[PDB]
């Protein structure tokens, strides 16, 4: 993706994420756990839905038409029909077919934007108490067990509190 | 003595392939099919008025070809013709057939 | 094709320790927890523990961190499971089974066919088979008593004849053994012409029976 | 831990109509957290392992049938099996894995309902072979009756039995969805041959009056 | 029954935009393309590992 | 947005910054101020622009076509006319649709990239005598006054010179 | 382009790097040089392939059609063949302009992507041995031989190694 992070700098997806499109995975003093990230899958489920919504919006209604299928051979005006509608159809054709390229490439960005974006947010609040190891992983200088793990993911966590901490082990 | 935090995405052991306007084939991990493809082979009676022609076709019904004259005065939002249909009265023809039908019908 | 293969049936006395093993293929064994669920014979399922594949951690059901202890070996794509100090209320079927997503938060959608471990201070003992000789109908049948462990599998004439066998559950008597009995119904008029056996199979004690019924 | 506890205990349906099944688990197995609740279902035959039917309380596993479908949230779920077919004869266990331990409910065991029927009795006296042996055996059975309750009284010389006894029943049979029951009596060679009626008493819903089948010894 | 979209092959639902059925349609109808499938992604890329 | 930064990492717009689209806004020694950025505030203006222009240019022009009314019912001939017309103003509609949506939501990812694109250009100036905040803002470790303030918005703002005294300030 | 890395804090492109899109510079204690970057390049060039391959696949077989040139005026039904195709021209010129808008935007762009992406490639290896210097290039804090940059380059760069090295330099 243009983001670089989906198929990118995270490896490869976890088939073991079931409740959550994107989470957290850690190791600290208590233990290893999971948890999804609920903002950022959210996030992405409400666009992919919208867009969806959009697509699946009003189809057209319509009632009398033309014939479009002839039991005899008439020549110019039937030509003319069968071209009117063979022309519309080629068109509609093309229409939907370049709509879901479009759409994909942008379902597929928007995806990798997110995990690129939950990252992101997750590097700020560490701020200098964490290094990005570059595979979607972070070192925590510091002991963190799950209530300051659970703080990082749940957006409260206090940098300042373990700073000293952190930057003793990161540069000493 | 510190810890790890690592952040990722989901992934199924088997997805669906899509297009894009890079790659003919590419894997996500679901989609939904866009295209109606399948019908179950019957018309349904609802919410439309539906007239079966049967044994007529809707200008036999029109001038009154005795077999049709069932349908007199009838109406419909969407006229059936079958392929079983007959004319069984005096033997005819209609310039412009395309167009009666047409105008009748609508 | 996910699969998972669990090791043959075991049999062990009390205090003992037995170790069951789960074979895993199909998937990407490291992605996916691993959950250990036993059940006691017309009971109900008893989770006992799980490991995490790609780490090793684990944690049990409190009525059993004394005595399991589950294992994994990664590139074997292979899961254990180590019950020790066994009593009698352990007879059970130990179903490995691996979780809808490692950390426990999830279902099962896939499980192994089962483990029966059977634990008695009865000894291997191949059964007697004993007659049970015959409205317009009649019954027949056989009677297979005082072996041990379980299973058994019991046909008649080789497999030809199916309607109205009735082969039931075995019961586990005060012996400690178990015994187990199947019938047929048959049409009165068939019983002096008609030769009816039954095939009773004890695998277990290498028993292998036929018993011919008559009045 | 979280208890799972379901209701009925039993159920028995008519081919082709409806089966609703009832589940209450101790503490809310919802994640306001993911707006999931973690709860499964599994149905279980006989000498197999059990199956997937559905996940997060209303998802139905692939391949599953869509006449299952389940709903609830928190802590009152339902299974519904919407025109219940033969096959579907089996118990099913309500799951939650909100959190360690797992835990499942006891199971519901589910059958089709028919007509009643009675059962034929017959009884069995042991063996001259297995009288060598010291021990003796009386068999009774109960062949294709419903529903599955059935009293089984064995009386020798008249003074009904008790602690002597053990019984067995078929599972539903596949072609006519009845049951098949098995009792054995048991004695030493020294009291049976001390009496000389030996009878079993059945009771049963298809019966209108009390059947004793019996022979002297 | 009950269906917006009529074709002379029989009714069909108009829930998704397009349809494959017949170019002869009435009532509330997806459009007719010639394609037979065209799938819409609804997830982000799927990549399984091992 | 797909940057995560308007409508994300940036809490809200400041319906005070009146003279540009993108600035900065400060605390230091000598009380508080802003500005706008010329540079990206103009970037993001010239893409809409130039946007905006491709899309009113060059209507076509048609003559002589066909009628699109008609006061007599006449069958086959008039339902191919309207035929016609309906399918042709359809696929306009269409394109219509397809157009605006397509571009607002490009319109909408471009302003984004611009304020993150603004914002990453600023923590480069900084080097390591700042922090990024997580806020869009980015606490300065060294005395700051107007003056350097103002050589960190016009892009010639010295790292070197703070960097001794802002280490020192940060571990 | 909306990562800002291509027209953006790379200030130029290299006329000199012939063989590959992407790449590196270096100078070091034993000269400078110069590589291109295989993975990066080929991304962007299977990518691009790849819609251009789409683009050019399959185009339409048609035969006996309508006649779109008249010798004769003939009023009614002339002027509907003419109407016909002129709009259908039109149509297939409005999706031909916005085809190429579209993709010429996202080859634009997806090529800035891959820029970005082995910068930020570069700087995670890099883990704290190194600055950006903001003009895409890497300040590396640590004495880096021509196999270390090799080691850059390959993926191999073993951070840990140089890091008291390079801290000490830096701070
Ligand atoms: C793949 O995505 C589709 C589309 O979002 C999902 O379909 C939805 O299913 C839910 C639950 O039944 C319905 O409430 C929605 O109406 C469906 N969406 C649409 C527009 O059809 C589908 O569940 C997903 N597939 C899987 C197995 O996750
Ligand atoms: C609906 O009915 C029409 C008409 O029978 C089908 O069109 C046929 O398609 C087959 C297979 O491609 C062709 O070989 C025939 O020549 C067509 N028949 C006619 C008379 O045109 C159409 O396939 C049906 N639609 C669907 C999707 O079932
Ligand atoms: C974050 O998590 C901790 C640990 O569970 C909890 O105590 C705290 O309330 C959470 N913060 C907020 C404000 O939600
Ligand atoms: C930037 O701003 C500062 C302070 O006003 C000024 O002194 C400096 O000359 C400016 N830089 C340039 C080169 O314009
Ligand atoms: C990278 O380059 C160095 C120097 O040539 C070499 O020793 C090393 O093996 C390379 N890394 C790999 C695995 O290609």
């Amino acid at each position: 993706g243009l983001f670089g992070a989906i198929a990118g700098f995270i490896e490869n997806g976890w088939e073991g994420m079931i409740d959550g499109w994107y989470g957290f995975r850690h190791q600290n003093s208590e233990g290893t756990g999971q948890a999804a990230d609920l903002k950022s899958t959210q996030a992405a489920i409400d666009q992919i839905n919208g867009k969806l919504n959009r697509v699946i919006e009003k189809t057209n209604e319509k009632f009398h038409q033309i014939e479009k299928e002839f039991s005899e051979v008439e020549g110019r005006i039937q030509d003319l029909e069968k071209y009117v509608e063979d022309t519309k159809i080629d068109l509609w054709s093309y229409n939907a077919e370049l709509l879901v390229a479009l759409e994909n490439q942008h379902t597929i960005d928007l995806t990798d934007s997110e995990m690129n974006k939950l990252f992101e947010k997750t590097g700020r609040q560490l701020r200098e108490n964490a290094e990005d190891m570059g595979n979607g992983c972070f070192k925590i200088y510091h002991k963190c067990d799950n209530a300051c793990i659970e703080s990082i993911r749940n957006g409260t966590y206090d940098h300042d509190v373990y700073r000293d901490e952190a930057l003793n082990n990161r540069f000493q | 003595p510190g810890a790890t935090l690592c952040l990722g995405h989901h992934a199924v052991p088997n997805g669906t392939l899509v297009k894009t306007i890079t790659d003919d084939q590419i894997e996500v991990t679901n989609a939904t099919e866009l295209v109606q493809s399948s019908s179950t082979g019957k018309i349904c009676n609802n919410p439309h008025r539906i007239l079966d022609g049967i044994d007529c076709t809707l200008i036999d019904a029109l001038l009154g070809d005795p077999h049709c004259d069932v349908f007199q005065n009838e109406t419909w939002d969407l006229f059936v013709e079958r392929s079983k249909a007959f004319s069984n009265c005096y033997p005819y023809d209609v310039p412009d057939y395309a167009s009666l039908r047409s105008l009748v019908a609508s | 094709q996910v699969q998972l293969v669990q090791s043959g049936a075991e049999v062990k006395k009390p205090g003992a320790s037995v170790k069951l093993s789960c074979k895993a293929s199909g998937y990407t064994f490291t992605a996916y927890s691993m959950h250990w669920v036993r059940q006691a014979p017309g009971q109900s399922l008893e989770w006992l523990g799980w490991i995490n594949t790609a780490i090793g951690n684990t944690q049990y059901s409190q009525k059993f961190q004394d005595r399991v202890t589950i294992t994994r070996d990664t590139s074997a794509r292979t899961s254990y499971m180590e019950l020790s100090s066994l009593r009698s209320g352990d007879t059970a079927v130990y179903f490995c089974a691996r979780g809808a997503s490692w950390d426990a938060r999830g279902w099962s959608g896939y499980w192994g066919k089962g483990t029966l471990v059977t634990v008695s201070s009865a000894s291997t003992k191949g059964p007697s088979v004993f007659p049970l000789a015959p409205g317009g109908t009649a019954a027949l049948g056989c009677l297979v008593k005082d072996y041990f462990p379980e299973p058994v599998t019991v046909s008649w004439n080789s497999g030809a004849l199916t309607s109205g066998v009735h082969t039931f559950p075995a019961v586990l008597q005060s012996s400690g053994l178990y015994s187990l009995s199947s019938v047929v119904t048959v049409p009165s008029s068939s019983l002096g012409t008609q030769t009816y056996i039954c095939n009773v199979n004890h695998k277990p004690s290498n028993t292998k029976v036929d018993k011919r019924v008559e009045p | 831990d979280i208890q799972m506890t379901q209701s009925p205990d039993s159920l028995a349906v008519s081919l082709g109509e409806r089966a609703t099944i009832n589940c209450k688990s101790s503490q809310s197995v919802f994640s306001s957290s993911t707006n999931k609740n973690y709860l499964a279902w599994y149905q279980q035959k006989p000498g197999q392992p059990p199956k997937v039917l559905i996940y997060w309380s209303s998802t139905r596993e692939s391949g599953v049938p869509d006449r299952f479908s389940a709903s609830g949230s928190g802590t009152d779920f339902t299974l519904t099996i919407s025109s219940l077919q033969a096959a579907d004869v089996a118990v099913y266990y309500c799951h939650q894995y909100y959190t360690a331990p797992w835990t499942f409910g006891q199971g519901t065991k589910v059958e089709i309902k028919r007509t009643v029927a009675a059962p034929s009795v017959f009884i069995f006296p042991p063996s001259d072979e297995q009288l060598k042996s010291g021990t003796a055996s009386v068999v009774c059975l109960l062949n294709n009756f419903y529903p599955r309750e059935a009293k089984v009284q064995w009386k020798v010389d008249n003074a009904l039995q008790s602690g002597n006894s053990q019984e067995s029943v078929t599972e539903q049979d596949s072609k006519d969805s009845t049951y098949s029951l098995s009792s054995t009596l048991t004695l030493s060679k020294a009291d049976y041959e001390k009496h000389k009626v030996y009878a079993c008493e059945v009771t049963h819903q298809g019966l209108s009056s009390p059947v004793t089948k019996s022979f002297n010894r | 029954c009950i269906s917006e979209c009529i074709t002379p092959n029989g009714s069909i639902p108009n829930d998704k935009p397009f349809q494959n059925v017949n170019k002869i349609t009435y009532g509330a109808c997806p459009k007719y393309v010639k394609q037979n499938t065209l799938k819409l992604a609804t997830g982000m890329r799927n990549v399984p590992e091992k």
